[PDB]
């Protein structure tokens, strides 16, 4: 009997702004805020999703999650292509963004409570945003000059790899340095030509060991072995290496080259006619200097025996991504056809030889002086996979971070541990304080929700917020003798578990935030705020 | 009185049923209207996501079931193919006028004696458009007026912060195609791109055309000053020999050595290009050299034609090159053989830009190229969608603007002082009857519903800002004086429209009134709902 | 925000509810307004049906659910104490004008606005009433505008019909009523009478009093001219103890003795009575006797009274004996033995009137009665119920407009006239605010109820009757002579209400105003329903 009424469009699941669409949408987002709430921070906990193949993956990156969660509802859309948006142009602050966000949609609630419009919030919201982005300007304590120094590069390599596997980094950064410092070329006195190169560097893993047991190798090392008498290069320098696409056989014809088979004597012509092909096609690849072959197909016993009769090392690369990885590495040329290795086709690779770790062999194509190649491949090891896996993502997380020291004040240093978080509220709140009319209230709301960082890192480190947070602002609410602000400024959470109590200067462990993360991070998350909050109804159907 | 598998409505149903679809779809439509309005969430079920403003799209993508709100989508949605705008306007203005109409009717007002007074009060107004209006001049200086017309534009569909970015380049390019002259306008001489992975206020304003095909060479210069244009139809990939062949070899080498042999039939059409490059500015100073080159081109003559200085592109879309023969001036070679000076066109810088995903080319910096190309950027398909519905939507009114000198400065003030210039008129002349009176109150009334919903929207009372208004003018009037008022959204008070810079088409009104009148008449006179056919 | 196990109304509710009761109380009542109004049939549970069109009875005798509507109603007929009539009035002003509250309020406007409006309002119409009201003449021979008055306050509780019987009875009793000097009127000194015998239009005027206990004799005098009327207060009957007890005889003489008893007390006043019967009027011709004897009368003596010619009456109701000895001028005899002839007093015609089921008595035809009687007849309960209260309802309206030479045209002219003058005011002054109008066009447009519910009442329709008369007004208005616009019910045409002849009192509709403005302040004013108590 009960009519249904309110609805004009179709039989949907609707949400309007008269049912409180604009508190839904934000408790729809807050779902993934609480999980995303607890990932950021040097202790941050680990979560498990389970892939439709049946493998479990463990991590603690939000973007990865987000890229495996089943997300249905169009609000957290936004705050997935956030996350997207600075996985793609930057290498670090994937979580940064989404909890800005989720706290920005938070104080939201607050700010409607109080009676405010939508579009006054997201006014304030982005005059908040642009005094935070020029703000930021002025929180640089240091700046890398990107010298390719290992020191100096260990810099920004520690921030980053922290929060995943927190405790290893004496190793990871180590690693990281080394492979940035082999692959980064020689240059100076230029700013506008790029060097780093994140597809230079590739990332391995053997099962067995620990991380202790971790090595990097100038080159580019493949996992796939020889499968031939030969199992390395002469200790001659510049090899020339050839690259086939067609199998090493019988060499064909373009045109005709069918043969048919009637009479056994046929059939022994036939096999004697195959063995002398393969002979020759061997024998024509050896006349044109080429001494190690690379094969992108099968391969027969005869080509094999053939092959190493002229001492000519073989190595199967049947991947692709490998054979244009090696290809780059060395700058051979795939040949489609058999038997005309051009020397112009031909690349140069010092040392190629086969490496056993941990009774897994690989083999490497590497150099030491001619023909310098800009690829470097880092080995991991483990016995358990889960840590191989937490290891190897956050290698790559901290080789991509290095992208953001380029040209465009890529060396910017801000403190981390949130204190410059601290400083922005403050500024944040001053400036909300004499910004007239309601924006006030926004601005001050805004700086609210950067107060979300220290209490990450308070509670992911079990600490109770109630006694780290004030004492904090005090630490970082003071008063100096003189108009301008000195002293320890640089204070920030600590990962406690010794001491007695308390804040501690971040310049004992030289944690520092990139500019352009933290700007790009903040102006992410309040598009994607101001996105959520312009919209005050949403059409969705059944799934 | 029924039949079965049928449903009808009866007595005044029907009227009921109408007014309640109308006031729905005018609320759904009521939140987005002016620069302080919201955004529309729409989801197609296959996972793209749509955030638009625009009351056209809105409609045109949205499911409606009441069929009395399909019906005013449908009759609001001929303002797209008229004025380009003014659909929301269409729906707020329909809903206030059956609003009122119900209201009257209840009262016992016949349908009859509405639609009667809706005609008279549309006659009214439309004589007040005529004598309210203002005549833009023809001044080719007036490109600070084309700036506000584009920023009023804008701001309807932008947040605020992208309008900057937006109005001069929507000025600039639809300035370009329209010279200080008669002649004509035609937006389809300005192009729309799109790219993916950068920033949303990246877009800029392109003089020329822009070419997707780049070149795959690393020895091509990246920017070529004073470059010929070459168009060529004629293949470069590897030819074969002309007659009956092939590759029968027991060895690969006579299959490269017959390649080679094969190869001089492209080779003496590149020594033809080189030597017109070479005959034509080779060496002269701030010169270059650009081929497009339709069709494919083998790898070995791009090494070629890079060798020499020469940036040349391969497998370019028809349309790009015809385009390319108005923007750059250069001709279609057919035969090498005829290949000579007079076919080279002439182009400013020609630079390559490098995505992770493609690579572009431009060909911009024209002489006269009787076009131009906007590049909208984004990072999400929703930023290009609502970047690329806002230029096409400002590039539409400037080229309204630009046709019609017709201007009326917005703000409200239109509706406001077209809501009083009734409700003084029609009562003091009384030319059909005073019945009427019902019907013309209404059409007033429902008139005042635009700047009740623009203040309604800013979070301003409309209620205060109204009165105000209503006093400046009363003032204005009691001074003898001319002046325009309307409501200041950011402020709360009233404003001059025509110092603040808000101005609206009069196209746009003139159809919108006329629209709303006829869908509220044809409404209003439904006297019962059949249902037949199944 | 609750305690457990609570009731209680947030939001907009208490609005709708109050809307909703008003809305419906005014429906209920809106057919009972002018003289083409409905009649309404009640029945308290006793299964007895009672027709009649007055507020007060429609409102205490009807069961009321809606707490907001107990207390309009209560509110509504608190008048009858303070002007006796405007019930209805009152109730449908107070329904239209809270619509209307409701219907600005769902544009925004607070409660506490429409409340100031409202007031402003009440004072501009204080004003107009004011300055509207015509000063009637205070001579006693203006018959003709009594008699408009009454017919005016009756035409609304009778079916048009009997009013040519009953304005006249009523209009001449209460002028009788009234003395001729400044002194004050009292309508307690008017008896008003029902009777069962005849159909109500045989009621008829009576000039003094009737009386209902009266003797019984065949010979009885029927009809008595110039009579002298005798007051008695000592019994003439026989009496018995306490106990029941009598007289047992067994012989004629024991029959006599025993009687002697009972008969000597009756016999020994009968002389005197007898004697002073003689003394006066014994011989005088073309006169007459009556006897009030308030005490009881045995058949003995009643037989010497009718062999006498006295009309003897026995056992008068104290108030009957204080009217007749104001009326008659007779005094009351405590006991026959001071008997003495300046007892006796004097009326007119002395007669009998027999009915079925009883026999009535009148005194009537005094030289100074200072007093009057109405005599209602019928047949049935309802029809002499109805009768009863349009008498009364004509004897209060008759008396205050003697006592308030006030008068207010009627036929709708005033309110029309209020309202035009409140838009108008409040237009041209602009005086109390700009919002404030929202409550002032409020307060304009429910005054203009009452009009539109008489001409609906009428099967007219206002939207021709109301305009035909605004255009009068605005006529009458522009010409420099004074006139009043009004609505004709039975020609459906304007009319001049003071040449017609329809008139309302100036208490009535100033306290109606008052009173609707109270109840629909205090009703806006409710935010929320709390219940409490257990």
């Amino acid at each position: 009997q009960n009519p249904n009424a309110g609805l004009f469009k179709q039989g949907y699941n609707s949400y309007s702004n008269a049912d409180g669409q604009i508190i839904k949408s934000i408790a729809a987002i807050r779902e993934l805020h609480q999980m995303c709430l607890t990932s950021m921070g040097p202790c941050g906990r680990n979560k498990i999703i389970v892939n439709h193949l049946g493998k479990i993956i463990i991590t603690n990156d939000a973007a990865t999650m987000l890229r495996e969660l089943d997300i249905v509802h169009p609000a957290v859309k936004v705050l997935v292509m956030a996350t997207e948006q600075q996985k793609i142009d930057m290498g670090d602050g994937t979580n940064l963004v989404m909890i800005l966000a989720g706290e920005l949609l938070n104080v939201s609630e607050k700010l409607i409570s109080m009676g405010l419009s939508a579009v006054e919030i997201i006014q304030g919201y982005n005059m908040a945003r642009k005094f935070t982005l020029k703000e930021l300007d002025e929180m640089v304590v240091g700046e890398i000059t990107d010298k390719n120094d290992k020191n100096e590069l260990l810099k920004m390599i520690k921030p980053v790899i922290s929060s995943k596997k927190y405790g290893s980094e004496d190793i990871l950064s180590e690693l990281v340095s080394e492979a940035v410092s082999h692959v980064l070329p020689v240059a100076q006195q230029a700013g506008e030509i790029p060097y780093f190169n994140v597809d230079s560097i590739r990332v391995v893993k053997i099962m067995g060991g620990s991380l202790s047991n971790s090595t990097v190798i100038k080159g580019m090392v493949f996992n796939r072995e020889p499968e031939g008498h030969v199992k390395s290069l002469s200790e001659d320098k510049k090899h020339k290496v050839a690259v086939f696409t067609c199998p090493l056989d019988i060499a064909n014809t373009e045109t005709k080259g069918t043969v048919l088979l009637h009479n056994a004597q046929e059939m022994l012509d036939f096999s004697k006619g195959e063995e002398k092909q393969i002979d020759a096609m061997m024998k024509e690849i050896a006349d044109m200097g080429v001494e190690c072959i690379v094969a992108g197909a099968g391969v027969g016993e005869l080509a094999l025996h053939y092959l190493n009769r002229y001492g000519i090392l073989v190595l199967k690369v049947p991947s692709k991504f490998e054979l244009r990885r090696l290809c780059r590495v060395c700058g051979a040329t795939p040949l489609p056809r058999l038997g005309a290795p051009t020397p112009e086709e031909l690349g140069l690779v010092e040392t190629v030889k086969t490496m056993e770790i941990g009774g897994d062999r690989v083999t490497v194509f590497k150099q030491e002086q001619g023909e310098i190649s800009r690829t470097s491949t880092i080995i991991l090891r483990g016995a358990t996979q889960n840590n191989l896996d937490d290891i190897e993502r956050a290698i790559d997380d901290g080789v991509a971070a290095v992208k953001g020291l380029m040209k465009p004040s890529g060396g910017k240093l801000l403190p981390g541990a949130g204190a410059t978080e601290i400083e922005l509220i403050s500024r944040i709140t001053k400036y909300g304080e004499r910004t007239p009319g309601l924006l006030q209230l926004a601005i001050k709301q805004f700086a609210v929700a950067f107060e979300v960082v220290p209490r990450t890192l308070a509670e992911t480190a079990g600490l109770d917020v109630n006694e780290v947070l004030p004492n904090l602002y005090a630490a970082h609410n003071v008063t100096e003798p003189g108009a301008v602000k000195t002293d320890h400024l640089y204070k920030g959470v600590d990962i406690d578990g010794e001491s007695d109590e308390g804040v501690k200067d971040i310049r004992e462990e030289n944690i520092y935030d990139m500019l352009a993360t933290k700007k790009f991070a903040i102006n992410v998350a309040t598009e994607a705020a101001t996105t959520v909050l312009s919209i005050d109804q949403i059409i969705m159907a059944k799934k | 009185l029924l039949n079965p598998k049928a449903e009808s409505l009866r007595r005044d149903a029907a009227l009921k049923v109408n007014v309640t679809s109308a006031e729905g779809l005018q609320s759904v439509l009521e939140t987005n209207l002016g620069p302080k309005g919201t955004l529309k969430m729409l989801v197609d079920g296959a996972g793209n996501i749509k955030l638009t403003k625009d009351g056209k799209v809105l409609l045109t993508e949205m499911q409606i079931q009441s069929p009395t709100a399909v019906l005013i989508a449908r009759a609001a949605a001929a303002q797209d193919e008229i004025t380009g705008d003014g659909t929301t306007t269409v729906v707020c203005l329909v809903g206030e006028l059956l609003r009122q109409a119900h209201r009257f009717i209840q009262e016992g007002v016949h349908p009859r004696i509405i639609t009667d007074g809706f005609e008279i009060a549309r006659k009214e107004s439309m004589k007040f458009l005529d004598e309210f209006k203002i005549s833009k001049t023809n001044l080719s200086n007036d490109r600070e007026f084309l700036l506000q017309v584009a920023r009023s534009s804008l701001l309807t569909k932008v947040d605020a912060d992208l309008t900057e970015v937006l109005t001069p380049i929507v000025t600039d390019a639809v300035l370009s195609v329209y010279d200080a002259q008669a002649d004509n306008l035609d937006l389809h001489m300005v192009e729309i791109m799109q790219m993916q992975h950068l920033s949303p206020k990246d877009t800029t304003f392109i003089k020329g055309l822009v070419l997707d095909h780049g070149g795959r060479h690393p020895d091509m210069p990246t920017r070529v000053k004073n470059a010929y244009v070459l168009i060529l139809n004629v293949s470069l990939e590897y030819e074969k020999t002309e007659v009956n062949s092939g590759f029968f070899y027991s060895s690969a080498d006579q299959r490269d050595k017959l390649a080679a042999s094969e190869r001089k039939f492209v080779d003496a059409k590149l020594k033809k290009i080189i030597d017109l490059k070479n005959e034509v500015c080779g060496m002269d100073p701030d010169k270059g050299f650009v081929i497009i080159n339709q069709k494919g081109i083998d790898p070995m003559s791009l090494d070629v034609f890079a060798k020499h200085n020469i940036l040349a592109l391969r497998r370019a879309k028809r349309r790009n090159m015809e385009r390319l023969q108005l923007v750059t001036g250069g001709e279609a070679q057919n035969s090498v053989e005829d290949l000579s000076p007079q076919i080279l066109g002439f182009s400013g810088l020609v630079y390559q830009e490098t995505i992770g995903e493609e690579k572009f080319t431009y060909v911009t910096e024209n002489t006269d190229p009787k076009s131009c190309t906007i590049l909208i950027k984004g990072s999400t398909h929703y930023a290009l969608a609502q970047t690329k519905d806002a230029v096409r939507d400002g590039l539409r009114a400037v080229a309204n603007v630009l046709k019609d000198k017709n201007i009326i400065p917005g703000a409200g003030a239109f509706y406001i002082a077209l809501s009083r210039y009734l409700r003084s008129a029609n009562m003091n002349k009384l030319g059909a009857k005073g019945k009427t009176k019902t019907g013309i109150e209404a059409f007033a009334e429902a008139l005042l519903v635009i700047p009740k919903t623009l203040v309604k929207n800013s979070g301003f009372d409309p209620l205060d800002v109204l009165a105000m208004v209503e006093d400046e003018l009363d003032d204005a009037q009691d001074s003898d004086e001319t002046r325009y008022v309307g409501v200041d959204l950011n402020i709360g008070d009233s404003c001059d429209p025509t110092i603040e810079g808000i101005w609206d088409s009069y196209r746009v009104l003139r159809n919108a009134i006329t629209g709303a009148t006829g869908i509220a008449s044809n409404l209003l006179l439904c006297d019962e709902l059949l249902r037949a056919g199944r």
